[PDB]
């Protein structure tokens, strides 16, 4: 079960630019040839986001440390990654992160996304721990290391797989109604950010903190290592704000172009007009 | 690291079968692939069996054919190593070890303390005596070589004196054999001048109190 | 069981570098790189030293390394420390089976060389009166501490019978061994030689005896 995988502390606070990228459907109603203003929670033009180094290799001087954050939820959460290998499996989304209350948890494995909202001790350092079933010829994937308790499941949600050269993933959360809305756009490496999935969890979400998936390390006599290390991966996340976007949808329905009308004294000359 | 505890230290009868258990910490069982080996007093590490990572199969080595069975459960984390028809051969110390099942480098990396498996149908009996005489000139030239049987005693310890410990010098009495009856036996020489055959005399002064036994036997050549 | 052939003994002085070697055949130790190599102190559970040919788990000193050659593979100690006098195991995967290989002891010499001293005598006429015989091969003073005791019979081997104890240290601090062979008088009546063959660091002793009554 848990593993208590400590590092001293998260010391640099790194940030990069969001350009023009989280612009999401705001409603599944197809409109065609037209140009919608909505008041939204979008992602805010040239905003600054944070580059999250969750498994931070150490050259050949050392070996990697691990530093996964629990960060706000706030209004809403732009997320986003390109990675070659299965790291990041997926998320838990709550409030206390413990039994107190419920909490979210989306797990997506090479066959199935598993979601749900229940009753969780999370373990203080929580990872998806990949071990070999010598039975079976295969590595398997245990949950227990994410949650040592499971209670009072209200919801359970299993489909296929979204997150699975590099390949940009992006996603957009928001939990507003009581419904976990999703909106995601793969991209193998403008474009729509093109909605996944409305979940009716009916909870709070305030904190978040990303999962990553660790293979098991079957160290030699004398090793002093952890024993769960997996790859390298890192990760970007930004923060919906309330905004007033003019969306340009296309005869096709696309979404070819979007201006944020409160970034410059241009953008709101054309959203005026 | 990987903890493998094994099951105490059992006494067995010609015939029996004998269970062994091997409880593994650290690391779950179905990670880390399980093989048994044996040592006898003495003697060297032999495989007994294990489990082929690659083709999921529990090997048997050639030696224990039908004779072993290993079985393992997996909830308990515990190996098991089941031997019937048990002999004085099997006499031995009883490791379970443990190799990796991914890379299947056939490193057995950890290791039990050992579970020492007796097997003896052997109860008090006092030794047997028989003088190991010496020839004229036997070695050494103008030395002389003669001895004293300590023949199928058990259990341990006899105490052998030469002339009721008046001959202290020159005298060596060997450690025993456990042979295979699972009786012991040892020998005691000294080794005299060759001139001092004629005059003196060599009594063998044995005394195994286990078997409450006291025996005295001259040697004399011939 | 015995399937790998390895030395008896190894004589090293402290700081000296020893080589025990590890000899197989095409199908286990020249077909795989899969050998390994496990020390062991008496009365106390083997101890892993080189896994994979020349890979060494931590906390194993630099000291210890492996390598192996067509058939045969070898263990080298360098920097030789009291901690090393043990036996010595190798182990190789076979195709369908692994079997280890025999014993070595490393003996960190700290007393000079001392060849054995050998003394064989006949079962006793008293003895086979009960339809017993048995031969006494008694061996003693030899450092270092190991010894490989065999039996002749006219010049023909002696396979079974033969139980021996292990060396023990007595207190000359060399060693002494004890070997004793099994016969029935029939079978000693008929054969007209009996022999203890006994090697100590690759020279032989022998002690020959005879029904000349
Ligand atoms: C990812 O999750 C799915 C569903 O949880 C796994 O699919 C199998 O689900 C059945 C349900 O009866 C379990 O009994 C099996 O153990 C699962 N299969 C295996 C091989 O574990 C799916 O396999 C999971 N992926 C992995 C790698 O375990
Ligand atoms: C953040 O965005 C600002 C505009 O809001 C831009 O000028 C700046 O270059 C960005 N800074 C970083 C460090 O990404
Ligand atoms: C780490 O160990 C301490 C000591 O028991 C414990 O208080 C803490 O909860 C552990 N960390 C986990 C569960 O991640
Ligand atoms: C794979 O592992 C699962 C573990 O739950 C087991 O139920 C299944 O039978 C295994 N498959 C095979 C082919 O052994
Ligand atoms: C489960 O949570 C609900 C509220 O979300 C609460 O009414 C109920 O008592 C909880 N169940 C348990 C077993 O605590
Ligand atoms: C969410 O928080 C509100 C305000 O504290 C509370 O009334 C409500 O019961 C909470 N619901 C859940 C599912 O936690
Ligand atoms: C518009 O749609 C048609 C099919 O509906 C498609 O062939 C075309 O590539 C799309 N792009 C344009 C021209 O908007
Ligand atoms: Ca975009
Ligand atoms: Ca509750
Ligand atoms: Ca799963
Ligand atoms: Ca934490
Ligand atoms: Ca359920
Ligand atoms: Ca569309
Ligand atoms: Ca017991
Ligand atoms: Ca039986
Ligand atoms: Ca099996
Ligand atoms: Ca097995
Ligand atoms: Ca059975
Ligand atoms: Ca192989
Ligand atoms: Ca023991
Ligand atoms: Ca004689
Ligand atoms: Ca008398
Ligand atoms: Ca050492
Ligand atoms: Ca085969
Ligand atoms: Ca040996
Ligand atoms: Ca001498
Ligand atoms: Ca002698
Ligand atoms: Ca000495
Ligand atoms: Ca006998
Ligand atoms: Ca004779």
């Amino acid at each position: 079960q848990c593993v208590n995988l400590t590092t001293r502390t998260q010391l640099p606070p790194a940030y990069t630019n969001s350009f023009t990228r989280g612009v999401y459907y705001p409603d599944k109603v197809f409109r065609s040839s037209v140009l919608h203003s909505t008041q939204d929670l979008f992602l805010p033009f040239f905003s600054n986001v944070t580059w999250f180094h969750a498994i931070h290799v150490s050259g050949t001087n050392g070996t990697k440390r691990f530093d996964n954050p629990v960060l706000p939820f706030n209004d809403g959460v732009y997320f986003a990654s390109t990675e070659k290998s299965n790291i990041i499996r997926g998320w838990i989304f709550g409030t206390t992160l413990d039994s107190k209350t419920q909490s979210l948890l989306i797990v997506n494995n090479a066959t199935n996304v598993v979601i749900k909202v229940c009753e969780f001790q999370f373990c203080n350092d929580p990872f998806l721990g990949v071990y070999y079933h010598k039975n079976n010829k295969s590595w398997m994937e245990s949950e227990f290391r994410v949650y040592s308790s499971a209670n009072n499941c209200t919801f359970e949600y299993v489909s296929q797989p979204f997150l699975m050269f590099k390949n940009l993933r992006e996603f957009v959360f928001k939990n507003i109604d009581g419904y976990f809305k999703i909106y995601s756009k793969h991209t193998p490496i403008f474009s729509a950010l093109e909605p996944l999935v409305d979940l009716p969890i009916g909870i709070n979400i305030t904190r978040f903190q990303t999962l990553l998936a660790l293979h098991r390390s079957y160290l030699t006599p004398g090793d002093s290592s952890s024993g769960w290390t997996a790859g390298a991966a890192a990760y970007y996340v930004g923060y919906l704000q309330p905004r007033t976007f003019l969306l340009k949808y296309n005869e096709n329905g696309t979404i070819t172009d979007a201006v944020d009308c409160a970034l410059d004294p241009l953008s709101e000359t054309k959203c005026t007009l | 690291q990987v903890q493998l505890v094994q099951s105490g230290a059992e006494v067995k009868k010609p015939g029996a079968s004998v269970k062994v258990s091997c409880k593994v910490s650290g690391y779950t069982l179905i990670e880390l692939s399980m093989h048994w080996v044996r040592q006898a007093p003495g003697k060297g590490l032999e495989w007994m069996g294990g489990f082929d990572p690659e083709d999921v199969e529990t090997i048997y080595a050639q030696q224990f054919q039908g004779r072993v069975t290993m079985t393992e459960d997996t909830s308990t984390d515990t190996a098991y190593m089941e031997l019937s028809s048990l002999r004085s051969e099997d006499t031995a110390v009883y490791y379970c070890a443990t190799g990796w099942a991914y890379k299947s480098t056939w490193y057995f990396g950890y290791w039990g303390q050992g579970t020492l498996v007796t097997v003896s149908s052997a109860s008090t009996k006092g030794p047997s005596v028989f003088p190991l005489a010496p020839s004229s000139k036997s070695t050494s030239g103008g030395t002389a070589a003669l001895g004293c049987l300590v023949k199928d005693y058990f259990p341990e310890p006899v105490t052998v004196s030469w002339n009721s410990g008046a001959l202290t010098s020159g005298v060596h009495t060997f450690p025993a054999v456990l042979q295979s009856s699972g009786l012991y036996s040892l020998s005691s020489v000294v080794t005299v001048p060759s001139s001092s055959l004629g005059t003196q005399t060599y009594i063998c002064n044995v005394n195994h109190k286990p078997s409450n036994t006291k025996v005295d036997k001259k040697v004399e050549p011939k | 069981q015995s399937a790998l052939t390895q030395p008896p003994s190894a004589s090293g002085s402290p700081g000296q570098s020893v080589t025990i070697s590890c000899t197989g055949t095409s199908s286990d130790v020249g077909g795989y790189n899969y050998v390994s190599w496990y020390q062991q102190h008496p009365g106390k559970a083997p101890k892993l030293m080189i896994y994979e040919v020349s890979k060494r788990p931590s906390g194993v000193p630099d000291r210890f390394s492996g390598s192996k050659s067509g058939n045969t593979a070898s263990l080298t100690v360098s920097g030789l420390q009291a901690e090393d006098e043990a036996d010595y195991y190798c182990s190789s995967y076979a195709g369908s089976r692994m079997g280890f290989g025999g014993g070595t002891k490393l003996t960190v010499l700290g007393q000079p060389k001392a060849a054995p001293s050998v003394t064989l005598f006949p079962p006793s006429s008293e003895e086979l009166q009960a339809n017993k015989a048995t031969l006494v091969c008694l061996i003693s003073d030899f450092y270092p501490g190991a010894v490989t005791v065999a039996w002749k019979a006219d010049s023909s081997p002696v396979k079974a019978g033969v139980e021996t104890t292990t060396p023990s240290k007595q207190s000359n601090n060399k060693y002494a061994a004890s070997s004793y062979l099994s016969l029935t008088p029939e079978q000693w009546k008929s054969h007209r030689s009996y022999s203890c063959q006994v090697t100590h660091e690759g020279s032989t002793v022998e002690k020959t005896v005879a029904p000349t009554e």
